[PDB]
RNA sequence: GGCUAUGUAGCUCAGUUGGUUAGAGCACCGCACUCAUAAUGCGGGGGUCACAAGUUCAAGUCUCGUCAUAGCCACCA
RNA sequence: GAUUGGAGUCUGCAACUCGACUCCAUGAAGUCGGAAUCGCUAGUAAUCGCGGAUCAGAAUGCCGCGGUGAAUACGUUCCCG
RNA sequence: AGUAUGGGAGAGGAUGGUAGAAUUCCAGGUGUAGCGGUGAAAUGCGUAGAGAUCUGGAGGAAUACCGAUGGCGAAGGCAGCCAUCUGGCCUAAUACUGACGCUGAGGUACGAAAGCAUGGGGAGCAAACAGGAUUAGAUACCCUGGUAGUCCAUGCCGUAAACGAUGUCUACUAGCCGUUGGGGCCUUUGAGGCUUUAGUGGCGCAGCUAACGCGAUAAGUAGACCGCCUGGGGAGUACGGUCGCAAGACUAAAACUCAAAUGAAUUGACGGGGGCCCGCACAAGCGGUGGAGCAUGUGGUUUAAUUCGAUGCAACGCGAAGAAC
């Protein structure tokens, strides 16, 4: 902004699991303002992954989408903390949406599931991005 | 099919093309790549990117002659020579001196017009 | 130049070291003023000037 | 008579012996860019690949013939 | 949910040219849009409904109202004024 | 004003020789698909092998660094190094001649570049010219080539914004700071500091000027001699004459026509002049338009009429907050 330098916008944390990371996840998955859609996918999610292994559904989101986390973007360039988080869920949303299963909370449960294992269509993704990567 | 361990590396930069051209001692050549070979026609011949890429071309290329370290000579102005020396560098090479040998008259022959742009 | 590179020099820092030395002898400079003739008025105009910079230059750093 | 080589949009050059699964450049018309223009960028239209048959799972692309054209040669009722 | 066939209601002296709405039937293009180009920095954008002026009748326009409710700003090279 | 004798600096001039770098061409070695050029391209060069790279030959022209608000010359001009011939200048002290001086109408000598004549030379560059681009057109600016010429010898031509837009000579009138070539003095061991003189520069008191500016290198204060000017055009033109191979140069009018043409400075405006900053201006994001169907306005076309206005941004769901009569 030329001159002004501007604070950025402090988000609350989400109501149930208090992780900034998972209300922000809810925001990239929101169209708009169905915000109550948008928790209903995500805690689908959530619970569909606890149900098939009883690990803390924070700690094996954040571990996934530490796996998805891009160093760098894409004609290389390099990002910050916050780009990284930023594309890492922007890349972990469509992959669900291509997915097959009937619900999108079943799709996206599906999407992190297969990704954190390794064999996800965000993976393969990320692989793109760096096998994109070391041309420069 | 011959084998030399020395080798010498002659970059001609302008403000048009970039050639690199990769000769034994006693100046006898081996390899030789240009930015126009690697697409980039026309005026995507000057930019440091297609020296860079044309330098790298050069330096694999004798690396099948199968000579580890080189002397470099660049000769000219304009982009690419630098980017094009690092690329030989960057190919594996150990560079063993790097001298400029662009030619500079004692006052002999007259230059063209100046261009009325 | 002849810029011979030691055991410890990366290829980086030889080639900066590289510049430094062409950018000392000033090679450049003569190959741009070579490529276009430039008449006597004109090369008499130009030293012109620069001797008025040059004393302009002495004052200020004097005083 | 013999031996060769060609004939592809409105105008031109490719595509040339198998799965050719005919494109490239200029003409246009419309769109975009511009204060107004170009150049340029985009889209659409504009042939049905000389014709007739043969083999074949593949034919503008190959084999047979019939045209038009070009080159050299041969012609004592 | 365009177009068309059939049957109706209301305003109005009068709905052919040329009204709005209802019912049955029909069920077009369209599967996310080239070059390019526009708005927006927070209760904003996006999305959802409600009201009014004009007015017998005739808003997807205009002027207002609230509901749900984001993403991103490293910086001034480049484009515009 | 001039002469003799010692010493000093210099791209001053003429002749001959010679050295190194680079461009171009030729032959050869390595080697393989481009090279060159532009805003982008194309003309052009290259598979009978280019460009690049290395070695060796041929020839012409010019002298990097030193290099300088430096130096020399009447001006025009003069730059590698060496030798030969040669002009002027600066500097010290004596000695010598004794006004022998200054300027200068006519005259005469020299005089950049281009051009001309005869004979040579020709690398690079490049009027004319050819082709490729750009453009509405391009005859030009840009690109690829290229002849005269640019070079040498011997002559001619006699013109330039040939400028400091400032004729030559002489004397006098505050100061401060540089620099080049010399002379003198002082410190004290070797490098500095004071002066003086001849050049070359920057400021600046007085004075001068319309102002800008000049200001001991005067455009100040005075003297000697010469050249030149008398509104703007017509016109440095015509006729005559002199010179020239020619191109042309020099001397040089009138008729006619206008009421202006000019110089310096001031305010504003403008610039395809500069510097500085801001803005959802660009970046980072989210959602649209341009594609489909329909609604609405406009252009065009059509019609008897399709009523009239609004036209880049800042007209086009605009006047119209509402055309069946
Ligand atoms: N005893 C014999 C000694 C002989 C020797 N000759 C010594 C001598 O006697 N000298 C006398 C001084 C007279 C001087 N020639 C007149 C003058 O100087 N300008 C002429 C008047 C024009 C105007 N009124 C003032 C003007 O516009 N000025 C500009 C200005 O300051 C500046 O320009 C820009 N754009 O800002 C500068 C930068 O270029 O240029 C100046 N212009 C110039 N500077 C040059 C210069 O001094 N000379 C040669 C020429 O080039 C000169 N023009
Ligand atoms: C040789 N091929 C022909 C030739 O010499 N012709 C004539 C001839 O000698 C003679 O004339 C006559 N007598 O007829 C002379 C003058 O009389 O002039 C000559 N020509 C000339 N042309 C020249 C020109 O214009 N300027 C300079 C000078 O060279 C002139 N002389």
């Amino acid at each position: 902004p030329r001159r002004r330098v501007v604070a950025a916008r402090e988000i609350l944390p989400d109501p149930k699991f208090s992780s900034q990371t998972i209300a922000k996840f809810m925001n990239h998955v929101m169209q708009d303002g169905k915000k109550s859609i948008a928790e209903s996918i995500v805690y689908g999610a959530l619970e569909r992954v606890q149900e098939k292994n009883k690990v803390d559904p924070v700690e094996f989101f954040e571990t996934t989408l530490e796996k998805v986390r891009p160093m760098v973007e894409v004609v290389p360039m390099e990002v910050r903390p916050s780009r990284r988080t930023a594309l890492a869920m922007r890349w972990l949303v469509d992959a669900a949406a291509k997915r097959s299963e009937k619900t999108m909370a079943l799709r996206l449960a599906g999407e992190l599931l297969d990704a954190a294992e390794g064999k996800g269509a965000a993976i393969k993704k990320r692989e793109d991005v760096h096998r994109m990567a070391e041309a420069n | 099919t011959r084998t030399v361990s020395e080798g010498v590396a002659h970059i001609h930069a302008s403000f048009n093309n970039t050639i690199v051209t990769i000769t034994d001692r006693q100046g006898n050549a081996l390899a030789w790549a240009t930015s126009g070979g690697q697409g980039f026609r026309g005026s995507r011949k000057s930019t440091p990117f297609a020296a860079q890429v044309a330098a790298e071309v050069a330096g694999k290329a004798a690396l099948d002659y199968g000579l580890k370290n080189l002397d470099v000579l660049v000769k000219g102005p304009g982009p690419g020579r630098e980017s094009a020396v690092r690329a030989l560098g960057a190919v594996g090479y150990k560079i063993n001196s790097i001298t400029d040998v662009t030619p500079i008259p004692h006052n002999g022959c007259r230059p063209p017009k100046k261009r009325r742009v | 130049p002849q810029v011979k590179l030691k055991e410890g020099e990366p290829v980086d820092v030889a080639i900066r070291r590289f510049k430094r030395s062409c950018e000392k002898a000033g090679v450049l400079a003569d190959v741009r003023k070579r490529e276009f003739y430039e008449k006597p008025t004109q090369e008499r105009k130009r030293k012109k000037a620069a001797a008025v910079k040059r004393y302009q230059k002495k004052l200020a750093r004097e005083s």
